[PDB]
């Protein structure tokens, strides 16, 4: 009665647009070329298919099928499976509250680069202006000159002095306050996500046709545009040169596992809220392979838009794109990037496709980012929640800029470091091979390949039984074990993180999963009898 | 890394004429060359830089052409105190390498080498040790003979010729014979005489002098 | 104008170390690169590494990782080089070059400083004048020299008559024999100013710290 059975999806090609819009985001472009050109250029391509047959695709097809076969939120899919690991779907909550206190803010940048690119005469090409220094050189001047140690490029001024005003912190210690003009951009964010989710996955399904589809065109405008630039096969070069004595260091392939594993984005429930509104006898194997293998060759063809440029902005200046292209981070787009476009015809036309790229880049991921949330929470409190779900969608957009005013700020940059490095990165690499630990050794191997054989007709092969028993959990457990072994030090414009930032990080990283112990706890500890019954209780599914 | 290869090593020119250095890279540089000057016994001084460009403070007869992997350092009418050793030097990727070095020598006319004979002084006799010395000044070019004569007999135990550097004034080379002996065998024997073959003359200059103090 | 002043020339047993400096001066030390370039004896340059001076912020080549330290002292613009293990390899003479960011040319090197890594003791020179003969006729010039026999190392200085006059000054390289090196010195002044006036030859050796001058006399 009254609710009864849940919704399903208007059509196929919206689901698999939906699912690749949100494995595709600003990292597939920008961090994907960078980690691929220094660990061993070319020769990176192989063992980041590797981590992705033996990890990433494993981690994909399984988190889709138990979203499609179960139909359940991230919270209340624990309930029918292991009782005690429903602290699993608070944790990722909680991880997605952080992930969303900084990656909209950055979209904001680029928005408030967006509306600042509709000039004739782009800002950061010119140095006379209201932030600029006395150090502030730029081109179009006398020839001749020769770059100081404290000399600044009109795209540095405009993207450290302008919009990101960095300068007006000291670090951490003093980043306040808040910039209006990226908290209105932020909240422009949130107000086109939130007419895009207010109303379920229909506006989401709709929406994610122009959000998936624009950043192939843009980056297709860019491509064969760079391709035209002088000077661009070194770029090319830098980017696809075999150096395999980089295979050797065991680093890269670490640098590999997390960036599959991130890109892909299992283990997050926005796989798990996707598969959810769909048919049951869908096919869910053709889907994940066909959407993976995309995000890949998306991330390949985005390697050649950025060094074709980089290339040719190495061919104006003096080549080695690595000297061009040292910096890992928002700088390689807010400021090389922007200034190789400022130097090339229509350039009001490709900045506001490169700018309308990146929040476009943004969106179809922030919009999944709360969906399994939403989903996972209305899932969990039926009744007492779904009343409305504009309710609860308002609730997260508003929670979430609340969330992102310690972003906003002026050092809000360096917050957004700290946040994407050390808070939500291994916490969710934690729940993910908590996750993986309980489908593939606690609700059983052998069952879920039978629920797939009821679903898809058939039983998943050897290779996937083989790869969810041990392959999958050890990818995991090698990136969280290397990382928890040496986190990098943190250095963001010439400024290194204080020693102590390791703890903000750890504390932000473990105050997201203190609900899953806690929570084992809990029900351990509210279940009657013996310790043995309640976790034989506590493990065994719901027998009807 | 990056190796600049300057094939050659040495190259001979005239006051006067039209020389080209050549400089080849590893692979492509674009415009980032620089040519280095560094005269014998000074620091190396900056020329040219990215392939073109002159220096503040260096003279219009050094040029820089070349666009790719091949670049020439161009000097069009050398002086005598042009004679130095040149190097080129990439300047785009890290780390920044250096050619081999071309030492630019200056071919002249030839010059009769003053041969300048000289007897142990009294302090080195004082000390017990007594050193014929024969210099060879101003002549060109390097390739020299020189021959000792003790009493007639060709001497060439203890003979130590050292050829210095052109000149950065006429281009004439000098070099120094040395014949060292002990004070015991200096006293018993009178006038030294130190010829030198050169190809101004076919006849040796001979000089010879007395130890009866002189 | 802008002039870089290093120390001077270092004679260091193997297996020690030694540090260089570069004093700066003449334009913002703040502003450029200070960098070090290796030259060792008839090869060619050999860039070491660079140093922002605001931060220390050290550049080194992967050839001298762990060869060669960098610092730098902003209170009185001075850099300093570093090297330790030395073997026969490192007797070089050591530049420190001035250089912007880009484009990445050294416009101002500094005048080097000889090093020598051996364990050979620091001998005095032997100066002993190289006087005409009584019994040569005098010309319109007369050909005058000394002659500097045993030390070490390769750090020497013949001057003549306080630099003055020079314009015929030939002077030879010394050679190396037995441990020990051996140079000589010449030069041509005309007859008219000779015996008459007063020539000497001044030796001075700085690995000894030893100036031992001689006059002349036919
Ligand atoms: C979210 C909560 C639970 C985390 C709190 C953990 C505490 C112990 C951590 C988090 C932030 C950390 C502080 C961050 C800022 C500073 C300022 C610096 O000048 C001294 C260290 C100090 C004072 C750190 C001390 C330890 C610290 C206070
Ligand atoms: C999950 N893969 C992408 C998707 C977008 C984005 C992301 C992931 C999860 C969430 Cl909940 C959100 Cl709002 C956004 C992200 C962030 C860090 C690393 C990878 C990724
Ligand atoms: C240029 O930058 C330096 C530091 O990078 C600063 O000290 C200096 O004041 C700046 N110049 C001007 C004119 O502001
Ligand atoms: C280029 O810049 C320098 C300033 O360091 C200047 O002195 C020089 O004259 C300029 N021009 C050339 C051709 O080097
Ligand atoms: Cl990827
Ligand atoms: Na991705
Ligand atoms: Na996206």
């Amino acid at each position: 009665g009254s609710q009864g059975e849940r919704e399903t999806w208007g059509k196929k090609v919206d689901f698999l647009l939906s699912v690749i819009g949100y494995a595709v985001d600003l990292g597939n472009v920008w961090r994907f070329p960078y980690i691929c050109a220094q660990n061993g250029g070319g020769a990176f391509l192989l063992p980041y298919t590797i981590m992705a047959i033996f990890g990433g695709i494993p981690l994909f097809y399984m988190e889709l099928a138990l979203g499609q076969y179960h139909r359940n939120g991230c919270i209340s899919i624990w309930r029918k499976i292991c009782p005690i690991f429903k602290g699993i779907g608070y944790a990722i909550c909680i991880i997605a509250f952080y992930i969303a206190s900084y990656y909209n803010t950055i979209m904001a940048w680029a928005l408030y680069y967006l509306i600042s690119s509709f000039t004739d005469q782009l800002p950061w090409t010119s140095c006379k202006n209201s932030w600029n220094t006395g150090n502030c050189t730029n081109y179009f001047s006398e020839d001749n000159i020769t770059w100081t140690l404290h000399s600044t490029s009109p795209a540095e001024e405009f993207y450290t002095r302008h919009v990101l005003q960095i300068h007006r912190s000291k670090g951490l210690q003093d980043l306040g306050g808040i910039s209006w003009q990226l908290a209105l951009c932020i909240m422009l964010i949130f107000t086109v996500i939130y007419f895009s989710i207010w109303k379920g996955v229909k506006t989401s399904g709709k929406v994610v046709w122009v959000t998936a589809t624009f950043p192939y065109i843009a980056l297709s405008v860019l491509l064969v545009r760079g391709a035209t630039l002088p000077g661009a096969w070194r770029g090319v070069l830098f980017y696809l040169k075999p150096n395999w004595q980089k295979l050797l260091e065991t680093g890269v392939w670490i640098d590999a596992a997390a960036q599959i594993f991130f890109s892909l984005g299992p283990g997050f429930g926005v796989l798990l809220a996707f598969a959810s509104y769909n048919k049951f006898n869908n096919n869910c194997y053709q889907d994940a392979l066909v959407t993976s293998v995309v995000n890949c060759m998306t991330s390949f063809v985005s390697g050649f838009v950025i060094f074709t440029v980089l290339g040719y902005m190495a061919e104006m200046r003096n080549e080695d794109v690595s000297e061009v292209a040292k910096d890992a981070g928002p700088s390689l787009l807010f400021i090389t990037y922007a200034e190789a476009i400022a130097n090339m015809p229509a350039s009001t036309f490709f900045a506001i496709i490169f700018f309308l790229m990146l929040i476009t880049l943004g969106l179809d991921s922030s919009f999944a980012g709360l969906e399994g949330v939403i989903t996972a929470v209305l899932d969990e409190f039926p009744h007492v929640w779904a009343k409305r779900r504009e309710r609860f969608v308002l609730a997260v957009v508003i929670t979430c800029f609340f969330g992102s005013l310690v972003t906003l700020t002026f050092g809000g940059a360096y917050v957004v470091k700290l946040l994407e490095e050390y808070a939500t990165g291994p916490a969710v690499l934690t729940v993910a091979l908590i996750e993986a630990v309980a489908v593939s050794w606690f609700y059983g191997i052998t069952q879920f390949c039978r629920d797939v054989k009821e679903m898809l007709g058939f039983s998943p092969g050897w290779f996937w039984r083989i790869c969810w028993v041990a392959i999958s959990p050890l990818f995991l457990l090698f990136i969280i074990a290397s990382f928890l072994m040496s986190p990098p030090q943190l250095r963001l414009f010439q400024y290194n993180y204080p020693y102590w930032s390791i703890i903000l990080g750890y504390a932000i990283g473990t105050s997201s999963f203190i609900c899953i112990p806690t929570y084992i706890a809990y029900r351990l500890i509210i279940t009657p009898g013996t310790f043995k019954e309640r976790i034989i209780k506590s493990i065994t599914p719901e027998t009807p | 890394d990056i190796v600049m290869t300057q094939s050659h090593k040495f190259m001979s020119t005239s006051v006067g004429d039209r020389v080209s250095i050549t400089c080849k890279a590893s692979q492509d540089v674009s415009t980032a060359v620089a040519w280095y000057q560094q005269k014998p016994g000074q620091s190396p001084k900056l020329l040219i830089y990215s392939a073109s460009y002159r220096y503040t403070g260096v003279p219009d007869r050094f040029t820089g052409s070349g666009s790719g992997t091949d670049f020439t350092f161009t000097i069009s009418s050398v002086q005598a105190e042009d004679l130095a050793v040149y190097y080129c030097q990439q300047h785009y990727s890290i780390p920044r390498t250096f050619g081999g070095g071309t030492k630019l020598e200056i071919k002249r006319a030839d010059a009769a080498p003053t041969v300048s004979i000289f007897p142990p002084s009294s302090e080195q006799l004082t000390s017990g040790g007594a050193s014929v010395v024969c210099f060879l000044n101003n002549f060109y070019p390097k390739d020299i003979n020189v021959k000792w004569k003790i009493d007639g007999s060709e001497r060439q135990n203890g003979v130590l010729n050292s050829w210095t550097d052109q000149d950065s004034k006429d281009s004439t080379y000098s070099m120094s014979s040395t014949l060292t002996l002990t004070k015991d065998e200096y006293e018993r024997h009178n006038s030294y005489t130190c010829e030198a073959t050169h190809k101004t003359s076919t006849s040796p200059i001979v000089k010879s002098f007395n130890r009866n103090e002189c | 104008e802008v002039q870089l002043q290093q120390s001077g020339p270092e004679l260091v047993k193997p297996g020690a170390s030694v540090k260089i400096s570069c004093k700066a001066s003449g334009y913002t030390f703040t502003d450029y690169y200070m960098n070090w370039v290796k030259q060792s004896h008839g090869k060619s340059l050999e860039w070491i590494g660079n140093i922002n001076p605001n931060n220390g912020g050290t550049s080194y080549n992967q050839k001298f990782k762990g060869k060669a330290t960098l610092t730098v002292d902003k209170s009185s613009t001075t850099a300093y080089m570093e090297l330790r293990s030395l073997t026969s390899e490192d007797s070089a003479v050591y530049y420190c070059t001035r250089s912007p960011v880009r484009p990445y040319y050294f416009d101002y090197w500094g005048q080097g400083t000889t090093l020598t890594v051996s364990s050979a003791k620091t001998t005095p020179p032997s100066v002993y004048p190289l006087a005409p003969g009584c019994g040569d006729t005098t010309g319109s010039s007369v050909t005058l020299g000394c002659l500097v026999k045993g030390y070490f190392p390769e750090s020497v200085t013949v001057t003549w008559n306080s630099g003055s006059l020079s314009s015929s000054v030939h002077t030879f390289p010394a050679l190396l024999q037995s441990g020990l090196y051996t140079m000589s010195s010449s030069v041509t002044v005309p007859s008219s100013t000779w015996p008459s006036q007063t020539v000497t030859c001044s030796v001075a050796h700085p690995a000894s710290s030893t100036t031992v001058d001689k006059k002349l006399e036919p």
